């Protein structure tokens, strides 16, 4: 069990850890989060009581070091930092648990939600999308733009997602114009799976990360990316059966975990009606389609 | 953006641009089979690609052999239109390449856009005008070359004959569209009006009679009256 200690809680803030969140009052005595399941990536994120603009947060893997939060009254935000002195770290943490000033990662043991939402997400890959290599953890917020958004401004602060574009040369083989655009199997299997991602697991991992950035920070460009990685698959007539079946499980849990009230902005009607009712895979996503129709039938 | 009443005059500026219409690409007659079912038989068609300033009409003839063994022909026809428009732009050098292609039906946008990844300086646009270019096959000269063709073939015409020796592009284009609008709404009347006076000859190399200015005014009025009337006959006013 791993711990993310907090130096203090100077400002009123809503703190989230994965899909869990609690209100912390200004100068409420709060010194971090314990019992965090080792073995998965996590995200710890923040929304100030005063400015619900800018949700922001930090992707991290407790296996890669000891991380702690400290508010910075100069930049005005809770900052993730690494402690390299392992004994300074255990000592701080132990003292805080003894005084019981830590909340407990509140994991139900029947619940595999977070596992299922992060199955394919790996910090090494996150670290290539969010470039800032002096740190082992990765900052994201509501306003960061993607590399593809900046095409059509500050790059140090971009999301370097994999560029997908259905009306482009990469996607369309000369002489197969009609075929490669109505059936994207070439683009998915050869260009992206064999070419860029190498395997379905890395693809699925970007997919998954995009959705979570969209859900936790309302990062508009991440949602676009999510929707795009889904569309490519649903618009392909030839997909390995092992990909279809996992994809159905991936989306099922994303739809499940979404706020009932945010489905108007974060879900793109066009993409989902294609996946579920028009595209080649209309018959191949039974779990995703059942929970969309019972939970969000308005959209369709 | 889209092309409408407001940005009308742009079609006559220095930029050399084309209009693509695909409504006569895939043509079928529908008949009955011995068993009582219904089948289609394809006939020749054309792409209607036109420079609205000079009037040059690059009639591409679409031979029924291109459909053979193919499924979802209405959808293919638009991808075929896009391949043929693309090939035309690919035969012409950079300076000779047009600046804007305006498709008369929105379904052609993605087909062409895709078949023009190779030419990034040519903007593909739709339009909100209800242009009558589908009546192009009511022009005898053009109907005849399409129906007689035995192979894929491109034919060059100037749809304004020699009009640009006397009137402007704007004026040449308003006349053409009035003529085609007439033809579409009531072809028989439209045609009667054009051939009434036997002294006026439709010279073999022309679609349109060699009217004088004054005769064009009378013709143009008579087409207006026709277009107005068929609207009443249809809505009763
Ligand atoms: C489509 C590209 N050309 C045009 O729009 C019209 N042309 C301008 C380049 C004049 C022209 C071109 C070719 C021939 Cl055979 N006769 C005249």
């Amino acid at each position: 069990m791993n711990t993310v200690p907090f130096t203090s809680a100077p400002i009123e803030v809503t703190i989230g850890i994965d899909q869990y969140s609690f209100n912390v009052k200004e100068n409420q005595p709060f010194h971090g989060i314990k019992d965090i399941p080792i073995g998965h990536v996590h995200v710890i994120h923040f929304q100030h009581a005063d400015n619900s603009s800018m949700r922001y947060g930090y992707w991290f893997d407790c296996r890669m070091g000891n991380f702690y939060i400290q508010y910075d009254p100069k930049d005005g935000l809770y900052k993730m930092m690494e402690e390299r002195d392992g004994a300074k770290f255990e000592n701080i943490v132990h003292n805080f648990k003894e005084r019981q000033m830590m909340v407990s990662y509140p994991k139900i043991d029947e619940d595999d939600t977070w596992y299922n939402l992060t199955e394919f997400v790996q910090m090494d890959k996150i670290r290539k999308i969010v470039r800032k290599d002096e740190n082992q953890f990765s900052y994201v917020d509501s306003s960061m733009t993607t590399v593809q958004e900046n095409e059509l401004s500050d790059p140090a602060h971009s999301l370097n997602y994999t560029v997908i574009n259905f009306k482009s040369r990469e996607a369309i083989r000369p002489g197969h114009e009609m075929e490669d655009f109505l059936d994207k199997s070439y683009y998915l299997n050869t260009v992206m799976l064999q070419g860029i991602f190498k395997n379905s697991s890395n693809y699925f991992g970007e997919l998954q990360f995009a959705f979570l950035n969209a859900m936790f920070f309302g990062n508009y460009g991440s949602s676009l990316q999510w929707h795009a990685m889904i569309e490519l698959i649903c618009s392909s007539a030839t997909v390995p059966k092992h990909m279809l079946d996992k994809l159905d499980e991936i989306l099922y849990y994303q739809i499940k975990t979404l706020p009932e009230q945010y489905s108007d902005i974060l879900l793109n009607e066009r993409v989902w009606n294609i996946c579920l009712y028009s595209s080649f895979q209309k018959n191949s996503l039974h779990n995703t389609e059942k929970i969309m129709e019972n939970k969000y039938p308005e959209l369709l | 953006g889209a092309m409408n009443s407001s940005n009308y005059a742009e079609l006559f500026n220095n930029d050399i641009k084309l209009f693509v219409d695909d409504t006569n690409v895939y043509r079928v007659t529908v008949h009955k089979t011995f068993e009582g079912n219904v089948a289609t038989k394809a006939i020749n068609g054309c792409i209607f690609t036109l420079n609205p300033k000079t009037g040059h009409l690059f009639l591409k003839i679409i031979h029924t052999s291109v459909w053979a063994g193919q499924k979802r022909l209405s959808q293919l026809a638009k991808w075929k239109t896009a391949e043929e428009v693309s090939a035309l732009v690919r035969s012409l050098p950079k300076e000779e390449q047009p600046k804007q292609i305006i498709v008369t039906r929105k379904a052609m946008l993605d087909p062409l856009e895709v078949h023009m990844l190779d030419f990034p300086n040519i903007a593909i646009r739709p339009t909100e005008l209800r242009l009558p270019f589908s009546a192009a096959m009511s022009i005898d000269k053009l109907s005849d070359v399409v129906m007689k063709a035995t192979e894929p073939q491109m034919v060059l015409f100037n749809i304004y004959d020699d009009w640009l020796d006397r009137i402007s592009s704007y004026t040449a284009f308003s006349r053409l569209t009035l003529l085609l609008r007439a033809l579409k709404t009531n072809e028989e009347s439209a045609k009667m009006i054009l051939l009434s006076d036997p002294t006026i000859t439709i010279k073999s190399y022309h679609l349109w009679p060699s009217f004088t200015d004054e005769q064009w005014i009378t013709i143009e009025s008579q087409m207006r009256d026709l277009i107005l009337t068929e609207y009443g006959r249809k809505y009763n006013v």
